[PDB]
RNA sequence: AUCGAGAGGA
């Protein structure tokens, strides 16, 4: 219906785009707790949501933009190498080697991308009471 | 260009001079050139400040520029290592690389010499302009498994 | 870790008693020193821990995508109405004595992993045993209880250093110690030594 | 994996509250800060148990042998 | 290269390490799994086979064991099988390989071994849990963390070995550094957190505090100090009691910027006889510095003297900070409301004024530099004007950070992080850059697809005006990832390069040995130096020694 | 002013004051004999090289030069009396104490400094990368203006990256 | 072993300068003109407002470890509240004469000035320091 | 599992870069760290 | 909750990777230093689909 | 009374919240940290499976069945398995169950704890009586079965601590609190603005005094008085658990001076 | 070759090398019953009676130090400083 | 596979006595007396209780490596006034009132409903 | 066991 384009990177190269889909097109008090944005008039098409970008073991990650991202990166080489319910068939697959969690729990923050990542019903971890504290050194 | 100056009556006074910062390297020429101070005239090149000021020249240019690398951002190794490390590679002649092509040919042992870079045709000359073997390095006793003339076997012990 | 590159491994486990723990009676199940915050910038780690408490008391499942209007200081405003302070923290009280700690800690809840790799799968130990037929050297892997290999960088300190009859031990009576019968003359290893 | 009993935290029992909590969220229709509450589930690593439980049973039970 | 030069070699031994503050320094925390395993022979002398009889008794399980036992005519005997292993007679001169007892020479390395330092010999205290134990403050030298950082441990056969490892190579005598001239070894961390904290001025401890502290120091004369203060309560300084670790006849002295034999804000430092006069301990002092107090220590006998210190010092501000507690919290980077406003008011003249520089270069004249040409350009103009409007912006929140601020404890002490740090956390990030220069041009005349083409403000070229605190834009996040990649990418490769440089040198000076005149000579006697560092000098005894006969007035040199 | 050099004087100075200390206003009892004469035969009994012959115990002097003017300046009449105010006792005591300390900063004939003169060099680079990182910006010059040109210097480099000519 | 000094003070300037307990306290001396003092008083403990005026005695006596107390009842205030213990260490010079004296209560420091000198002051070890009304 | 079926490796100017035609189509923060980095990333 | 897309041999699981390479028929210009004989090179990689 | 002087404000079958006024620190904390782990329970410790066809694995169960609360009120004179004189376990020292279900409904067949069944002799105690709080009457979810999965078990039950495993700890939850109002100063506030708009006024105000502006800090306080809640598990009722806790407490400490005249 | 009684100009120090192999070199004599030689006050260690054996100079070794040339030069543990 | 025993935190092990006792090596009067198989619920409780005696000098204790649960108690006490005395005589102190928090917990519990 | 491929850990 005229209302989706897919584009490729080649194409890409002729076009402007907004990011935020409405930061960014609408009229010209504030809060000063909240971040900083920058702002064309002369679009083609508005990108869906910015937090697309992300792969998988990335869209895990609560917070992203408050990380520094040579962690991100840390983190999505990790995620691969955490421990839960990889299938649900796990005991009739006669596979070498594989670890089920005892007990898992879905994330308390999640990135709307989990819900297609279908991460809440196959985590991989536990929230887990924290303590932020020195103590005996160990 | 600020420098410390010995100011007549007894303190180091900043001097402020104006100095000239080149994009082109032809000492040769440079120094000649009236309305310089040709004794403070400084190429980065070391290569040839070596062949222009003599070898001795180059030992402290050689020097001078790996402090320039490491010493600058806080970085502080001992006077003594990069200077070590100057005079291994001045006193064969030239300039001696630190790759296969120099120090890796000067009338050494060959089988230390094996232990390096280039591995079979290092033997395959020795076998071939019949190379005896000083057998005094430490790689040779390594490779031949006994204890090398190094720290705790500098010396024999007798009664 | 956690999830934004937080590795770290268990130092030491403390039962229930020893741990710090407040004044309702939370005793947390992880400590991790703040030392590994500035260091390290994971300012999220914190930010995460914080949403996940008023998510946890308030029931909600907290949002923590990525690039939307959501503030700690908008966190602070919601844990601030829940009867705690509005950055984290908690009075603890020291397991050992009892004596209040002089500093709040920070605590919550932040989403950890289990990663694999444990101890009881790579401790390794060997002297003597197998060894190849190639080289007379000790094979490789823990799999077939293998010697570790003292690289040549290995090698370069020990010189350093100067260990001499060291030196000969980690490169004969640890590896290779054969005896060869060589020729007077033509020495090489064509004698044949009839013996004994 | 089916609800743990008891919490790793505190040590209060919350295995016979899976049960209850379906119940309180579905049956009569409220929102978790109350059914929690409820529940007598006032500190929160106790909370944690319930509310970010995944009974995943339930898909090993589909399952035929 | 790898079958001559680099054996694989037997009776070694690969773990995760883990911290343990209350190991000595020149210790290591062997586990018992490997303790069980790990021989050495130990010829039968009248002197020991009380000890090693038993120990055959206790066979290849029960700690305190051993496994074979060598005869006379050269026979092996198995002792988990064998049909006697639970007698035998032992004679004078049988050798009784044994499990590894307590206080025993072993080399304890960590590749990449890019030292002298990454091979240190140790003593075994042997200890439950599979973990590799060492002390915090050897943690340094090694460069290892216990975030699974995982490290090697060798053991000799020959007494002559173990000599040769515990006269050379043991912790203590690698203490100060024979290549920087300053010890390696510091107190990190937990320990270096909390020696601030206790010496504060302001913090006191008492009676039942004071008396705990006392009874950790193993070394304690049964001296209680007198407080202080005996006002209306009796207390002692944090100062005070930390005096105790510190031994008899040390004297150390120092003077900061601000520093007046008074010091109003307790600057410098100074110490007479093992007792603190006035200054706040830090990575200054307590640290692997050079005019620090381990290095002072050290060459005043002596090795094992400082090193015994080591640990007496961690004891003690380990149990007071176990007691006082620490932690962080994201209001450890929240800044002052009005002032968050003069971070972004910094930025916007800041960014004002590359609109400056901007509408010149597009006019354009201009006074395109002399060199400084061009382009280089205004293309290196901005780089500074942004790099400015950070460590302003870091340090106009820093000031903000009252004595509180969980973050700036760890900043003023040292513990880990920095100014950078604290500027990204709680002002802005700054301006990413690519290969040096910020964020190259990959799409034709323009950065991204958000960006109109020719964009060379900074807002397009990589600078991220937000915090983390307040959490990138995705615009900037990309960007900030760009970079991120790169820092990467030489911890795969750009390392090949500076391991290969380190090669070549290794193999290219190698032999080069002070022989017995001092003259520094290879294995074919060329000579190289003719006196080692032409002073024939040691560098680790060598320290930082002001000529003060070269500055100075004529006038002040005659009086 | 401030360099390297073997045997911390400014030290073994305030370990005298406060071992006998003195200290006060009160005054000293060494002849102005004891002071000069004394320094210039410690100067004699320092040693690096030992030997017989003329060119050897003339590469000695110039190897211990340096020190000495350190040695020289702070052992001065007028110091050694005013603002550090020794003993007949504690001054011997400084004296042997600085030769005992001083042959003891030898470098043993034994020490590999080839391998030392290594790493260390090939050090810290590694590890001034291969921290790498971190973890942003910029970052270096160190390790990019930089380990590159570190890897010219080496192979003796024909072909110079960034050729620069400064005339004063 | 017995008292020491002694006199009369007046506070001139309290300034909290980024501490919460343990103050500097400058004070001026009464009937002496050629005296000046700073001194280091833990306000958590002792308050003083400005234009307060005290007392300052000094003293050395009122190997042994240190025990507590036992009372008994040894001595040597209810008439001196705020008491310190500390040690001497350098010792200035201005006029010739005059001259001032060094004090770390453990940490805490103490500057006075002036000369009587005395000389009924020690190079030495001990010091003691109390403070009444 | 989900993140090695959708993998993307490249064999052998700047190559290991994050480069600014990435936008959206590889994942800018997802590959391996060492030995392969750069090469093989994620989509 | 398997989504597929793995090719099941000798009773394992396999993946293929996507496969990196320059796309060929698109005209590119290239330099090119010239110490050396030449400093500039136009490059086409030419295959059918 | 003499000493200790304890008040009630609320209690509960499961929440006993009181004062504690006039006694030392040391004794309070000590108090809590027996009434964790010291005391004894009673709970599963010896699990033989006979026939398991549900989706969870053998050991898994086994763990989940030594954390389900069992009566112990009367565990006083049940011996050790340790102390005993028996072989593995017996009658005066250990408390044997039995737990069967099998799948036939087609609907979800569920076990609980109430489906527990005593097989030895009590002798005739209140003891390792399967705890139901549960509104319903079915105490903690075991475990699911499908439409023909079997579960044949044998526990058997010792006596045990808190320090040799969290299941025999009766503790469940210790409130803890004293100086709700830093009169004390024992910590220092983390502040940004203002302490008392930042930090909430805590439960514990009422019945404590405000300090008043003007008054000078007070040095030579002490910690009296303490605002405790002890919640229970139910396998010892609220006020055998604080009894018990003083009781092993001054048991073992009386351990000390019966082994010092052993000396 | 070799050089006479006088004429000594090596360091007349024990370098660290010579101190640990000597020490070593006892080791190993003392560890297989040999004959020892001071007053054992109650150690069995062959590593520390044998620092004991340094502390009172009777250790009847002599050290062989050679020359970059090939001529050496003696010098005995009885004879060396000990530092 | 090296983790000790759970139940090496109370059962005493063979040849294992729940008390050692040694004499300062330095100080006189003094104690430091071996608590085995004890943590700091016996540790920290003692100690300030060996403090309201006046007729002690000096007390206090340490976890000496929270692996092996075992502490150790320096005592020093007024001249010819034995310290195992001291030890002794502080317990029962303890011991009376705890005896009384049995009975005035007994009796306001009894008081109350639920 | 050998040669060959890849994935991960610092
Ligand atoms: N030889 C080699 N060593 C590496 C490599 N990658 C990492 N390392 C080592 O492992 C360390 C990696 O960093 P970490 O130990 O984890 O310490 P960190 O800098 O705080 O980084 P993180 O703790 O992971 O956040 C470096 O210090 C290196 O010494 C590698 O590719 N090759
Ligand atoms: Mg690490
Ligand atoms: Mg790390
Ligand atoms: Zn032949
Ligand atoms: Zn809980
Ligand atoms: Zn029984």
């Amino acid at each position: 219906e005229g209302l989706v384009e897919y584009i490729d990177a080649e194409e890409e190269e002729s076009i402007l785009i907004a990011m935020q889909p409405e930061d960014l097109e609408p009229a010209e008090d504030v809060d000063p707790a909240k971040r900083i944005r920058v702002s064309a008039t002369t679009f083609t098409h508005c990108e869906i949501h910015p937090s697309m970008i992300l792969g998988v073991a990335a869209s895990i990650i609560p917070f992203p933009d408050h990380n520094q991202s040579p962690r991100n990166t840390y983190q999505s080489a990790m995620g691969k190498q955490a421990m839960g319910v990889f299938l649900t068939n796990y005991n009739v697959r006669m596979d070498t080697m594989a670890n089920i969690l005892y007990y898992p729990q879905k994330p308390l923050g999640t990135t709307r991308a989990m819900e297609y990542l279908k991460f809440r019903e196959l985590p991989a971890g536990q929230n887990a009471i924290v303590a932020i504290a020195c103590y005996s050194g160990y | 260009y600020d420098r410390k100056v010995p100011s007549p009556t007894g303190e180091y006074v900043k001097e402020p001079e104006w100095v000239l910062e080149t994009d082109g390297v032809n000492l040769s020429e440079v120094m000649t050139v009236p309305g310089i101070d040709p004794t403070r005239i400084y190429t980065n090149s070391f290569i040839d400040i070596m062949e222009v000021l003599g070898i001795e020249a180059g030992r402290a240019a050689l020097y001078k520029e790996v402090y320039n690398v490491i010493a600058s951002d806080g970085s502080y190794v001992n006077y003594r290592h990069m200077a070590l490390l100057v005079d291994v590679m001045t006193t064969q002649g030239g300039l001696t690389s630190v790759t296969r092509h120099g120090f890796n040919r000067s009338n050494t042992g060959a089988l230390m010499r094996c232990s390096f870079e280039e591995t079979v045709e290092i033997l395959f000359e020795a076998g071939a302009s019949a190379e005896l073997d000083d057998c005094r390095g430490v790689s040779e006793n390594v490779i031949l498994g006994q204890m090398a003339p190094i720290g705790t076997g500098a010396f024999d012990v007798m009664i | 870790a956690s999830r934004h590159g937080q590795k770290g491994t268990i130092g030491i486990t403390y039962r229930r008693e020893d741990m710090p723990f407040t004044a309702e009676g939370i005793v947390p199940d992880l400590i991790i020193n703040p030392h590994a915050i500035p260091s390290r910038m994971t300012v999220a780690h914190l930010i995460e821990c914080l949403l996940s408490k008023v998510a946890a008391l308030s029931g909600n499942e907290g949002d923590a995508s990525p690039f939307t209007d959501i503030t700690v200081e908008g966190i602070s405003k919601l844990l601030r109405e829940h009867g705690y302070q509005s950055r984290g923290f908690e009075v603890m009280y020291n397991g050992h004595t009892g004596k209040k700690l002089m500093a709040q800690i920070f605590f919550g809840p932040t989403y950890y992993q289990r990663l694999r790799h444990m101890v009881d799968d790579k401790i390794h130990a060997r002297a003597r045993g197998p060894m190849q037929v190639l080289t007379r050297q000790p094979v490789e892997g823990r799999s077939r209880d293998g010697g570790l290999r003292f690289g040549e960088m290995e090698r370069d300190c020990m010189i350093a250093h100067g260990a001499a009859s060291f030196l000969k031990e980690r490169l004969m009576e640890a590896s290779d110690a054969f005896r060869v019968h060589i020729c007077g003359i033509c020495g090489l290893m064509t004698v044949i030594a009839k013996l004994n | 994996m089916i609800v743990p009993v008891r919490c790793f935290s505190c040590g209060k029992v919350v295995g016979d509250k899976w049960e209850s909590y379906l119940n309180l969220l579905q049956e009569d229709e409220l929102d978790e800060g109350t059914a929690l509450s409820r529940l007598g589930l006032k500190r929160y690593c106790c909370r944690r148990m319930i509310l970010t439980h995944v009974d995943l049973i339930e898909k090993f039970l589909r399952y035929n042998p | 290269r790898g079958n001559l030069m680099g054996k694989r070699v037997d009776f070694s031994a690969r773990t995760v390490i883990s911290g343990d503050p209350n190991l000595e320094l020149d210790q290591v925390g062997v586990p018992k799994s490997i303790a069980k395993t790990l021989t050495y022979p130990e010829v039968v002398t009248p002197y020991n086979i009380d000890r090693l009889t038993q120990l055959v008794r206790n066979g290849p399980n029960e700690h305190p064991g051993a496994k074979y036992v060598i005869r006379d005519s050269g026979d092996r005997i198995d002792l988990r099988y064998s049909k006697r292993a639970g007698d035998i007679q032992l004679q004078y001169g049988w050798k009784v390989e044994r499990h590894i007892m307590d206080n025993d020479p072993v080399l304890f390395n960590r590749q990449p071994s890019l030292h002298k330092m990454s091979m240190m010999a140790h003593r075994v205290k042997v200890i439950p849990y599979s973990t590799f134990r060492l002390n915090l403050s050897v943690t340094s030298p090694y460069n290892a963390d216990f975030d699974g950082d995982e490290m090697n441990l060798h053991v000799p056969q020959s007494e002559e070995t173990r000599a040769e490892l515990s006269q050379l190579c043991a912790v203590p005598l690698q203490i100060v550094s024979p290549q920087s001239n300053k010890p390696c070894m510091g107190i990190v961390q937990d320990t270096l957190c909390g020696i601030r904290k206790l010496t504060l001025r302001d913090t006191f401890i008492e009676l039942d505090q004071v008396l705990n502290m006392l009874y950790w120091v193993p070394d304690w004369d049964g001296v209680i100090p007198t407080p202080a203060i005996i006002k209306p309560k009796p207390l002692w300084s944090g100062k005070q009691i930390l005096s105790v670790a510190i031994p008899n006849g040390i004297h150390l002295q120092r003077f900061d910027e601000g520093t007046t034999l008074l010091s109003p804000k307790d600057n410098g430092m100074l110490i007479i006889d093992g007792q603190i006069i006035f200054g706040v301990v830090e990575k200054k002092t307590v640290g692997s510095s050079n005019g620090g107090l381990i290095h002072v220590v050290t060459r005043e006998k002596g090795p094992q003297v400082c090193a015994k210190l080591f640990g007496n010092i961690q004891k003690v501000v380990n149990f007071w900070l176990l007691h006082n507690g620490f932690s962080t919290g994201i209001g450890d980077t929240i800044a002052d409301g009005p002032t968050m406003r003069e971070i972004t008011e910094t930025i916007a003249e800041a960014k004002k004024k590359v609109l400056d520089v901007t509408k010149e270069a597009q006019a354009n004249l201009l006074t395109a530099k002399h060199g400084m040409t061009l382009r280089e350009s205004f293309e290196d103009n901005v780089v500074r004007f942004l790099n400015e409007a950070r460590d302003k912006a870091g340090r106009l929140a820093e000031v903000n950070l009252k004595d509180l601020n969980n973050v700036k404890q760890m900043v003023m002490a040292g513990s880990k992080g920095s100014f950078i740090n604290i500027a990204q956390m709680s002002a802005c990030v700054g301006q990413q850059s690519v290969e040096g220069k910020r964020i190259a041009f990959g799409f034709v005349d323009r950065t991204l697809p958000h960006f109109s083409k020719d964009d060379y403000s900074p807002e397009s070229k990589g600078f991220v005006e937000n915090s983390y605190l307040r959490g990138l834009t995705p615009q900037e996040f990309f960007f900030h990832a760009m970079g991120g990649r790169e820092g990467l990418i030489d911890t795969a490769v750009k390392t090949a390069e500076t391991g290969y440089i380190q090669r070549r040198l290794v193999k290219a000076l190698e032999d080069i040995m002070v022989h017995y005149d001092n003259t520094t000579r290879n294995s074919l006697g060329n000579v190289i130096q003719f006196i080692y560092g032409e002073d024939g000098m040691d560098a680790a005894h060598i320290e930082k020694q002001s000529l003060d006969t070269i500055g100075g007035s004529d006038a002040a040199f005659e009086k | 002013a401030n360099w390297p050099l073997p045997v911390n004087i400014r030290r073994i100075i305030q370990n005298a004051q406060q071992t006998f200390h003195i200290d006060h206003t009160k005054p000293s009892d060494l002849t102005i004999k004891d002071i000069v004469l004394g320094v210039k035969d410690l100067q004699e009994n320092l040693l690096v090289l030992r030997g017989k012959n003329e060119i050897i115990q003339n590469a000695q002097r110039d190897a211990v030069t340096l020190f000495c003017c350190l040695l020289r300046s702070r052992l001065a009449t007028r110091r050694v009396l005013q603002e550090y105010r020794l003993t007949k006792q504690a001054f011997d005591w400084v004296l042997s104490n600085i030769e005992a300390q001083f042959l003891r900063s030898v470098v043993h004939p034994g020490e590999m400094v080839g391998v030392l003169a290594a790493q260390s060099i090939g050090e810290p680079a590694t590890q001034m990368t291969l921290n790498t990182f971190h973890f942003a910006g910029v970052a270096s010059k160190k390790v990019t203006s930089g380990v590159p040109r570190l890897k010219e210097i080496l192979n003796v480099a024909k072909n110079m990256k960034t050729p620069s000519l400064t005339v004063y | 072993s017995n008292t020491l000094f002694d006199d009369i003070f007046q506070v001139s300037e309290v300034d909290p300068g980024r501490y919460n307990k343990v103050c500097r306290i400058e004070a001026a001396s009464t009937t002496q003109d050629q005296c000046k003092l700073t001194l280091d008083i833990n306000v958590e403990l002792f308050p003083v407002a400005a234009q307060d005026s005290l007392t300052v005695t000094i003293a050395s006596s009122l190997t042994r470890s240190w025990r507590p107390p036992q009372a008994g009842d040894r001595s040597l205030a209810d008439d001196y509240d705020y008491v310190m213990y500390g040690t001497a260490y350098k010792f200035e010079e201005v006029s010739k004469d005059l001259i001032a004296v060094y004090y770390s209560f453990g940490g805490l420091l103490m500057r006075l000035e002036g000369n009587y000198r005395n000389l009924n002051n020690l190079k030495q070890e001990n010091a003691y320091l109390l403070i009444r009304r | 599992t989900l993140s090695h079926l959708r993998r993307t490796n490249t064999p052998i100017a700047k190559p290991r870069q994050l480069h600014n035609t990435h936008w959206g189509l590889v994942c800018p923060a997802e590959t391996p760290e060492g030995q392969a980095c750069g090469l093989v990333k994620n989509l | 909750f398997d989504m597929g897309g793995y090719f099941i041999i000798n009773g394992s699981e396999k993946v293929l990777i996507a496969q990196e390479r320059s796309a060929g028929n698109i005209v590119q210009v290239f330099k090119k230093a010239a110490p050396s004989p030449i400093s500039h090179v136009a490059e086409i990689r030419s295959a059918l689909e | 009374e003499e000493g200790p002087q304890v008040k009630i404000r609320e209690a509960s079958k499961d929440n006993v919240d009181f004062i504690l006024s006039n006694v030392d620190l040391a004794m309070a904390n000590s108090l809590r940290r027996v009434m964790i782990a010291e005391i004894p329970t009673l709970a599963i410790d010896s699990v033989e499976v006979e026939t398991n066809t549900t989706v969870l694995a053998d050991e898994f169960i086994a763990h989940r069945l030594g954390l389900i609360p069992l009566q112990s009120m009367d565990i006083e004179q049940l011996e050790y398995s340790r102390d005993c004189f028996c072989e593995d376990h017996c009658d005066k020292c250990s408390v044997v169950l039995t737990l069967q279900a099998f799948g036939e409904s087609e609907s979800t067949t569920n076990v609980y704890s109430k489906d527990l069944v005593i097989v030895s002799n009590l002798m005739g105690r209140n003891i390792g009586h399967p705890i139901i709080q549960d509104k319903e009457g079915n105490g903690v979810l075991i475990c699911k079965l499908r439409k023909g999965q079997e579960l044949k078990l044998t526990c058997v039950a010792k006596k045990g601590i808190a320090k040799e495993h969290a299941k025999w700890g009766p503790a469940a939850a210790i409130e803890f609190e004293y100086d709700p109002w830093n009169k004390l100063k024992h910590t220092d506030y983390w502040y940004e603005q203002d302490s008392a708009k930042e930090w909430p006024q805590s439960k514990n105000c009422e019945y404590e005094d405000p300090p008043n502006e003007g008054d000078p800090f007070d040095y030579k306080a002490q910690a009296d008085t303490f605002y405790m809640n002890v919640e229970s598990v139910g396998s010892i009722p609220v006020d055998q658990v604080v009894v018990r806790g003083i009781d092993t407490l001054q048991k073992k400490v009386a351990s000390i001076l019966l082994a010092l005249t052993q000396m | 070759k070799a050089i006479p009684k006088d004429q000594r100009a090596t360091t007349p120090y024990m370098t660290k090398y010579e101190r640990a192999r000597i020490l070593g070199t006892r080791a190993l004599q003392i560890s297989m019953n040999a004959p020892v030689f001071v007053d054992l006050e109650g150690e069995t260690d062959p590593l520390r009676i044998a620092m004991k054996e340094l502390a009172e100079k009777k250790i009847p070794l002599v050290i062989r130090r050679y020359l970059p040339d090939g001529s050496f030069e003696d010098w005995s543990v009885e004879e060396l400083i000990v530092d | 596979m090296n983790a000790p025993d759970r139940f090496e935190l109370f059962l005493l092990g063979e040849g294992e006595s729940k008390l050692k006792i040694d004499p300062d090596t330095k100080a006189p009067n003094a104690v430091v007396i071996t608590f085995e198989k004890e943590d700091h619920t016996l540790g920290n409780l003692i100690r300030a209780e060996l403090l309201n005696d006046r007729k002690v000098l000096f007390a206090a204790y340490k976890v000496e490596h929270p692996f092996f649960a075992r502490f150790k108690l320096r005592i020093q006490t007024t001249e010819g006034y034995d310290p195992k005395d001291a030890l002794k005589n502080a317990c029962n102190s303890i011991i009376n009132k705890l005896g009384a928090l049995k009975t005035n917990f007994e009796t306001e519990w009894n008081l109350q409903t639920l």
